[PDB]
């Protein structure tokens, strides 16, 4: 998981 | 304003010790880029930026004022590049992703300005 999205390279996702 | 105190140099002499650490920093690309380029609030999508960390910075600005010469001490530069890592860490509340890339680029750099802070200060 992960990813570049969101904040830095944070993007948590989850549901 | 010009010499602080200790030995201050020419921009370039502190640059010579200076920038290889933050070049050590940008070897850890997957660890510098969040910062190589400005901490984006909008890229970022964190409203709360300069609402903790007061003083952003970022290897952008950081290699930049480096670089073209916008110092005179390297203390200066390192209070930077720090302040920087640093915003990752009290921004990030630690237990996120940056936290790791911000980890190594304090750690390496610690390792780098070793060798500059002691023959740059």
């Amino acid at each position: 998981g992960g990813a570049k999205r969101h904040r830095k390279v944070l993007r948590d996702n989850i549901q | 304003g010009s010499h602080m105190r200790k030995k201050i140099f020419k921009p370039e002499e502190l640059r010579q010790a200076l920038m290889p650490t933050l070049e050590a920093l940008y070897r850890q690309d997957p660890e510098s880029l969040p910062f190589r380029q400005p901490v984006d609030p909008q890229l970022l999508g964190i409203p709360d930026y300069f609402d903790i960390v007061k003083n952003p910075m970022d290897l952008s600005t950081i290699k930049r004022k480096l670089d073209t010469g916008q110092y005179q001490e390297p203390w200066q530069y390192v209070d930077d590049v720090w302040l920087m890592f640093n915003n990752a860490w009290l921004y990030n509340r630690k237990t996120s992703r940056v936290y790791k890339f911000c980890s190594k680029l304090a750690e390496v750099f610690e390792q780098e300005i070793d060798p500059v802070m002691q023959s740059l200060g």
